C-alpha cells in the first residue's frame, strides 16, 4: 500500500500561510503613544489632556512616598531576581508581603503571583479537574474564561447576575445525582463568580448567595480584581460591603494592578487551599517571582491605605455623581451601578453592524481628545471571546479627580454625543 | 564544512555531547530506595486512621463544609510522604543581591519539616551555583544599572493600563527596535513575562485543524499553550532526527486523525539550551528538514539568548545560520540581561498580527518603566566592556567541565552549554548532597523526581561570567570531598589527563 | 576503628533510611535482623 | 522504565521473598512454593488491577482518574516489550510450583484458582470493565 | 505424573507462543 514512488508523489502538498494577510482596516490597529508617565495630566498622542482610563483609583501613582520606598530596595537588591522562587528566588520581600496582605484580609494565607492574568488562569486548573462541574456567570472576563479552559471540565454558565438560573441549574444535576449515586460522589462542585464585573460594571448578590452554599454541597471562588481596594468602608473588597465571614468564602484572588498601581497578582484564602498552589500552581513554580522593587511598592502602598481610609469615602462620592450627570444624553445610554467606578457608556440604538458600530463609537473618542477629556473603548477578542458584549466606551474615575473636572467631563461628551449621532 | 548528515545540516565545528548510560548496579539500588519509601509511606496512612496527632497538616471546617472531600487521598500520596521530608532544600530566602556570593537567613524545623522558623542569624558569605546570572549583570552598583532604573524609577511604579488603551509609553517603542537591531529581524514585541510569553500567543498562531510537533521535554508554558489552542500534538524523541523525520513524512501521507483530510500548517516547538538535560538543538538539521517537508520552526532561546555564540546572539549565531531561516523566535529578559518580561520575533507580517490577534495585547497589562530600562541600557552594553564577560563565560565552563570530568562523575549535555548536570541517581542522596554543601559553604539546586525521570535525580550548576578562578576552586575542591563521601563518583569512563 | 561509621552512613544512603525518621528506624533494623536470624538457625540445621 | 534496569529488580524482588519466606525453623516443608505463588499473584492483582488513579498529581487534569495501572501504562498499548514480560512470567512460576508440588490436588486449587486471577484481566478482550 | 494437570498445561504453553508473536 503506497509505494515509494507513490509516496513522494503526495509531497505535493502546499499548506497555508502562518499568518493570515491582516488588512489595512480593523480595530486598534494605531496604538495611542503617551510621553511620559500616565498620570493625571498626560500628553497622549502630543496633546495635553486629562485621562479617563487609567485604572489607579487610589492615585498612589505618582506618589513621593510610595516610589521613595521602591528606590529603598532598589539600592539593595537590584532590579530582577534570577530564580524561580524554589531556586534561590524568595527574597525578604517576598515574604514580608505575603504575610501583610493575608493580615490586611483577615486570613490565615496568601500567595504572590508576578503578573496579572496568570494568577486565576493557574488557580482555577489546580482545584477544577475532569470530571468536575463549574457554574459561570457567563459574564466572566477573558482570564477566567482561559483558566475553565484548562482545567477540562463541565462547563455550565448561567444569566447574568440572577439567582433564579444558578438554582434552576443546580437542580438538573441533583436529578442526576440519584442517577448514578456511585460515580456522584466523587465530583466536585463548585461556582465561579466575580466581584464586579469589568465587562459591566454590577455587584453580585453574595447574601442569597452564600446561603444556597449550605443547601447545595457547592464551593465559592470570589474573584474580586476590581473591587479589592475600593467597595467597603476599610476597602477590603465586596465582603465587607455586604458583611459576610471570610470563611465562607474559599478563595479569593485579585491583581496588584489597579488599586495598588504596581505589577503582580495575589490570592489569599485559608491554608488547606493555598498550600496546594506551591506545588501546583502552574505560573508560580515555573516561573521567575516577582521583581523586589515591585514589592517594597506594594507594602507602602498598602501601607497608605490604612493610614487614612476615609479616602475610600471620597471615591464612593466621587464615583455617584458623574453618573447623576451623564443622563440626558440622546444616543446613548451608560450601564452601571453607582457604586462602581467604571461604567461603560454603551451605544443606544445600534445600526446593526459591529464593525460600523466600532467605527461610530471611535468618532466621539477621536474628537473628545482635542477637548480636556481622554477616554477610550473597550477591546475585545470576537474571535475567541465565548460571549460578547456591545461595543462601549469606557469611563474610569479616580481620586485626584475635582468637582470642576468631573462636569466639565460630562458637559464635553454630552455635547459632542448629538454631533455625531 | 566540517561534518555533513543524511539530512543535509552541514556542521562547521565539531558537536560533543554524550549522555553517559546509568550503571546497571545503581539502577536496582534506586528501586529499592523508592519502594521502602512507598512502603512506609502507607503506615502513616494507617496511623491516620485514629487521628490522635494530625496537628502537623490542616483541615476541613466539618461543622460546615466537610461536603466533598475536595482532595484525592492517592493524587497527593507524594508531596506529602517523599517531599515533605526533604523539604527544607528549596525555599531558602535571601537578604542580599544574588550574584556570585549570596547571604542566606537561617531557618530549622522542630516538626521534622512541616514548619519552620527563622532563628535570626545570616551565613555571610555563600558561593551560589543556583542563579541565573550569566554575564554578571545581577548587581545593585553599576553604571548602567544605577542610572537607567533611578532615572525611570522617577516616571511610574507601575502601568495602569493595557498596550491598547493607554498601556503603550514611550519606553516601549524603544524597546522593541533596539531588540529587533539586536537579533537582525524585522520587528519585535515585548510582554512581561516569559511564561504567558508562550501560552498567550501559541493560540493565536495555531488554531483547529493544525498540527504541533513538539519534543519530549519541553517546558511547561509550550505545553500548556499547546493546549489552549486545540491543535492535535505529536511527541517526538529528545533531539531525534530520526523519530522526527518519520513523525513529520507519517503525518503528510496520512493527513488528519479521523477523516484523511490534510492538514492546514505543521509547526515544530523546539528550544535552546535545554536546562533540565543540558544539551543543545540540533539545529542545522532542522531547519534542512523543514524546509523538505515545508513546516514551520518556533525556534525558543531563553537559556541561550546571551550565552552562546561569539557575541551572545542566541543559538542561531552559534551555527552559523541567519536569522531568515526561522520564525516567532522567543525569548526571555531574566537569565542573561537580569530583568523580567520576554520578546517575540519575526517579520512585520507576522507581528503586525500579534499586536492585534494576542491574548496578552488585549487583556493583560504591559512592562513596567524601571524593568525595562534596565533592559534599554544593559543591551547596549554588549555592542559597546561588553565582549569580555561573553567571553569569560565561555572559559569558565570550559575549565569546570572538563576537570568536573576527570573526578569520575557523570556529567550530561553538551561540551559548550553552560549548564552542567551531576547525576545523584538516588533519592536519598538529594536531601543529603543539598544538606551537606551547605555545611561546607556552598549553595546548589537539586532537583528529583517530577520534572525528571524516577531514577534520573540530578544536580544543576549553572555558572557566570561573575564566578572567578578563585571561586571555582573552592567549589571543586569541595564537590570533590563531598563525592567521596556519598560515593557519587561513578563512570567506566574516566578522562584521565 | 571507628570508621564503621561510614560503612553504616553508606548503609542509610543506599537505602531510604537515612531521610527517615528516629523512632521509626529502628522498626526495619528490627526486621532486617528478625530475617537475617531466622537463617542462621537453619544454617544449622538444614 | 529501564528495560534490564526495571525486569531485573522485579526478578530479584521474587527471589528474595523467596528465601524470606523459605528457611524457617517452623515450617521447613517444600509447600513454600506454593506460599510464593499464592502471595505474588494476590500482590500482583493489588498494584496492578486495583489501585485507581496515579501516585502523583499534575499528569493530564486527572484524565487517568479512572483506570488502573495495567489499563493506563504503555499508552494503552496491546503488545508492547513490557506488557508480554508481566504476563509471561506469572505462568513460568506456575510450571516451578508444580515441579515440586508434585502436582498435588488439593495445591492444583489453590494454585491455578490464584492464577485465573491475574491471567484473565491481562486479556485484550476486556480493558474497561471494571 | 500429572491427573489432569497435562491437559491444563499443554493450552497454557500454546497460549504463550500465540502472545509471543505479535
Ligand atoms: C524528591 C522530590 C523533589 C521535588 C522537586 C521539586 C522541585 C522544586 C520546584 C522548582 C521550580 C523550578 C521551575 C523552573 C523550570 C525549569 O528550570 C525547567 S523544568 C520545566 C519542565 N516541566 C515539565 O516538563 C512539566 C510538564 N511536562 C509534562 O507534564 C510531561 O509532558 C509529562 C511527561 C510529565 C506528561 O506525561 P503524561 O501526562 O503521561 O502525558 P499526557 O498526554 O497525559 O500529558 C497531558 C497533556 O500534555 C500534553 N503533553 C505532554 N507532553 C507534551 C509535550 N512534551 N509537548 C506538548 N504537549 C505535551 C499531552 O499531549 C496531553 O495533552 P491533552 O490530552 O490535550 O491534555
Ligand atoms: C521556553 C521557555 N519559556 C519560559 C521559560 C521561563 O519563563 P520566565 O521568563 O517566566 O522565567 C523558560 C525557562 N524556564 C526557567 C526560568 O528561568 C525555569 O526554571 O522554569 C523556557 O525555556
Amino acid at each position: 500500500l503506497t509505494v515509494k514512488e507513490k509516496e513522494e508523489l503526495i509531497e505535493e502538498w502546499q499548506p497555508e500561510p502562518l499568518v493570515p494577510p491582516v488588512p489595512k482596516d480593523h480595530p486598534a490597529l494605531n496604538y495611542n503613544i503617551v510621553s511620559g508617565p500616565p498620570s493625571h495630566k498626560t500628553v497622549v498622542n502630543g496633546k495635553e489632556c486629562i485621562n479617563f482610563a487609567s485604572f489607579n483609583f487610589l492615585g498612589l501613582l505618582d506618589n513621593p512616598r510610595v516610589k521613595a520606598a521602591a528606590l529603598a530596595s532598589l539600592k539593595k537588591y537590584g532590579v530582577g531576581t534570577c530564580g524561580p522562587r524554589g531556586f534561590y528566588g524568595t527574597f525578604d520581600v517576598h515574604l514580608d508581603l505575603e504575610d501583610r496582605l493575608a493580615k490586611f484580609m483577615k486570613t490565615e494565607e496568601a500567595i504572590i503571583y508576578s503578573y496579572g492574568f496568570a494568577t486565576i488562569a493557574s488557580a482555577i486548573p489546580a482545584y477544577s479537574k475532569r470530571g468536575d462541574i463549574v457554574f459561570v456567570d457567563r459574564a466572566a472576563c477573558f482570564a477566567i474564561q482561559k483558566g475553565l479552559q484548562a482545567s477540562r471540565s463541565d462547563i455550565k454558565l448561567f444569566k447574568h447576575n440572577d439567582m433564579a438560573d444558578l438554582e434552576r441549574l443546580l437542580k438538573e444535576q441533583e436529578i442526576e445525582d440519584q442517577k448514578n449515586p456511585r460515580k456522584a460522589r466523587v465530583t466536585r462542585r463548585f461556582i465561579v463568580v466575580e466581584g464586579l464585573y469589568m465587562n459591566t460594571g454590577t455587584i453580585c448578590p453574595l447574601p442569597e448567595l452564600v446561603k444556597l452554599k449550605y443547601k447545595y454541597k457547592a464551593r465559592i471562588f470570589l474573584e474580586e480584581s476590581l473591587s479589592f481596594g475600593v467597595l467597603g468602608e476599610h476597602g477590603r473588597g465586596v465582603t465587607e460591603h455586604y458583611g459576610i465571614n471570610i470563611d465562607d468564602i474559599d478563595l479569593i484572588s485579585a491583581n496588584m494592578e489597579n488599586a495598588l498601581a504596581s505589577i503582580g497578582g495575589f490570592c489569599c484564602g485559608r491554608s488547606f487551599v493555598i498550600d496546594h498552589q506551591r506545588l501546583s500552581g502552574q505560573g508560580y513554580c515555573f516561573s521567575a517571582s516577582l521583581p523586589p522593587l515591585l514589592a517594597a511598592a506594594a507594602i507602602e502602598a498598602l501601607n497608605i491605605m490604612e493610614e487614612n481610609p476615609g479616602i475610600f469615602a471620597v471615591l464612593k462620592e466621587k464615583c455617584g455623581q458623574i453618573h447623576k450627570a451623564l443622563q440626558g444624553i440622546s444616543g446613548l445610554k451608560v450601564v452601571g451601578e453607582s457604586l462602581s467606578p467604571a461604567f461603560h457608556l454603551q451605544l443606544e440604538e445600534s445600526t446593526g453592524s459591529r464593525e460600523q458600530d466600532v467605527r461610530l463609537l471611535q468618532e466621539i473618542v477621536d474628537q473628545c481628545m482635542n477637548r480636556s477629556i481622554a477616554l477610550t473603548q473597550a477591546r475585545y477578542l470576537e474571535k475567541e471571546e465565548k460571549c460578547l458584549p456591545p461595543p462601549s466606551i469606557r469611563v474610569v474615575v479616580t481620586v485626584e479627580q475635582t468637582e470642576e473636572e468631573l462636569e466639565r467631563a460630562a458637559s464635553t461628551i454630552k455635547e459632542v454625543a448629538q454631533a455625531v449621532l | 564544512i566540517h561534518h555533513v548528515t543524511q539530512n543535509g545540516g552541514l556542521y562547521k565545528r565539531p558537536f560533543n555531547e554524550a549522555f553517559e548510560e546509568t550503571p546497571m548496579l545503581v539502577a536496582v539500588l534506586t528501586y529499592v530506595g523508592y519502594g521502602v519509601l512507598t512502603l512506609f509511606g502507607y503506615l502513616r496512612d494507617f496511623l491516620r486512621y485514629w487521628r490522635i496527632e494530625k496537628c502537623h497538616h490542616a483541615t476541613e471546617r466539618e461543622e460546615q463544609k466537610d461536603f466533598v472531600s475536595l482532595y484525592q487521598d492517592f493524587e497527593n500520596f507524594y508531596t506529602r510522604n517523599l517531599y515533605m521530608r526533604i523539604r527544607d532544600n528549596w525555599n531558602r530566602p535571601i537578604c542580599s543581591v544574588p550574584g556570585a556570593r549570596v547571604d542566606i537567613m537561617e531557618r530549622q524545623s522542630h516538626d521534622y519539616n512541616w514548619s519552620f522558623k527563622y532563628t535570626g542569624n545570616i551565613i555571610k558569605g555563600v558561593i551560589n551555583m543556583g542563579s541565573y546570572n550569566y554575564l554578571g549583570f545581577a548587581r545593585n552598583t553599576g553604571s548602567c544599572q544605577e542610572a537607567a532604573a533611578k532615572v525611570l524609577e522617577e516616571y511610574g511604579a507601575g502601568v495602569c493600563s493595557t498596550r491598547q488603551e493607554i498601556g503603550n509609553l514611550d519606553k516601549h517603542e524603544e524597546l522593541e527596535e533596539l531588540v529587533a537591531r539586536f537579533l537582525g529581524v524585522e520587528a519585535a514585541m515585548a510582554y512581561g513575562m516569559g511564561f504567558a510569553t508562550n501560552s498567550m500567543n501559541i493560540p493565536a498562531l495555531v488554531g483547529k485543524g493544525c498540527l504541533i510537533l513538539s519534543d519530549e521535554l519541553n517546558h511547561a508554558s509550550l505545553v500548556l499553550g499547546a493546549r489552549l489552542s486545540g491543535a492535535t500534538i505529536r511527541i517526538f524523541k529528545h533531539n531525534n532526527m530520526q523519530s522526527l523525520e518519520k513523525l513529520l513524512k507519517d503525518a503528510i501521507v496520512y493527513g488528519q486523525p479521523r477523516t484523511r483530510r490534510p492538514w492546514k500548517k505543521i509547526l515544530i516547538l523546539v528550544e535552546g539550551i535545554y536546562s533540565m538535560e543540558g544539551s543543545i538543538v540540533r539545529l542545522p538539521e532542522v531547519i534542512a528538514l523543514k524546509k523538505k517537508y515545508k513546516a514551520y520552526l518556533y525556534l525558543d532561546e531563553a537559556h541561550s539568548i546571551g550565552a552562546l555564540g561569539p557575541t551572545g546572539r542566541g543559538v542561531v549565531e552559534y551555527f552559523g545560520l541567519d536569522p531568515e531561516d526561522v520564525d516567532v523566535m522567543m525569548g526571555t529578559f531574566t537569565k542573561s540581561f537580569g530583568a523580567s518580561g520576554g520578546y517575540i520575533g519575526g517579520k512585520k507580517e507576522l507581528i503586525d498580527y500579534l499586536r492585534t490577534h494576542s491574548h496578552s495585547a488585549v487583556y493583560a497589562t504591559s512592562l513596567s518603566p524601571p524593568v525595562v530600562e534596565q533592559i534599554i541600557t544593559s543591551m547596549k552594553c554588549i555592542m559597546g566592556l561588553g565582549k569580555e564577560c561573553v567571553q569569560q563565560l565561555a572559559e569558565n565552563t570550559r575549565y569546570f567541565r572538563r576537570r568536573l570530568k576527570e573526578m569520575g562523575f557523570i556529567i550530561y549535555g553538551n561540551e559548550d552549554s553552560p549548564v552542567v548536570p551531576l547525576m545523584l541517581y538516588m533519592p536519598a542522596k538529594i536531601g543529603a548532597f543539598g544538606r551537606e554543601m551547605l555545611k561546607r559553604n556552598i549553595g546548589v539546586v537539586v532537583v528529583g523526581f517530577p520534572a525528571t525521570p524516577i531514577i534520573e535525580s540530578r544536580a544543576r550548576f549553572c555558572l557566570s561570567a561573575a564566578h572567578t578562578k578563585e571561586i571555582l576552586d573552592t567549589a571543586l575542591k569541595e564537590i570533590d570531598e563531598v563525592g567521596d563521601l556519598l560515593q557519587l563518583k561513578y563512570s567506566r569512563h574516566r578522562l584521565v589527563p | 576503628w571507628k570508621q564503621m561509621s561510614w560503612f553504616y552512613y553508606q548503609y542509610l544512603l543506599v537505602t531510604a533510611l537515612y531521610m527517615l525518621e528516629p523512632w521509626e528506624r529502628t522498626v526495619f533494623n528490627s526486621m532486617l535482623v528478625s530475617i537475617v536470624g531466622m537463617a542462621l538457625y537453619t544454617g544449622y540445621v538444614f | 522504565m529501564n528495560s534490564r534496569g526495571i525486569w531485573l529488580s522485579y526478578v530479584l524482588a521474587i527471589g528474595l521473598l523467596h528465601i524470606v519466606l523459605l528457611s524457617i525453623p517452623f515450617v521447613s516443608v517444600p509447600v513454600v512454593w506454593t506460599l510464593t505463588n499464592l502471595i505474588h499473584n494476590m500482590g500482583m492483582y493489588i498494584f496492578l488491577h486495583t489501585v485507581k488513579g496515579t501516585p502523583f498529581e499534575t499528569p493530564d487534569q486527572g484524565k487517568a482518574r479512572l483506570l488502573t495501572h495495567w489499563e493506563q501504562m504503555d499508552y494503552g498499548v496491546q503488545f508492547t516489550a513490557s506488557r508480554k514480560f508481566l504476563t509471561i512470567t506469572p505462568i513460568v512460576l506456575y510450571f516451578l510450583t508444580s515441579f515440586y508440588t508434585k502436582y498435588d490436588q488439593i495445591h492444583f486449587v489453590l494454585n491455578t484458582v490464584s492464577l485465573m486471577s491475574v491471567l484473565i484481566p491481562k486479556l485484550p478482550q476486556l480493558h474497561g470493565v471494571r
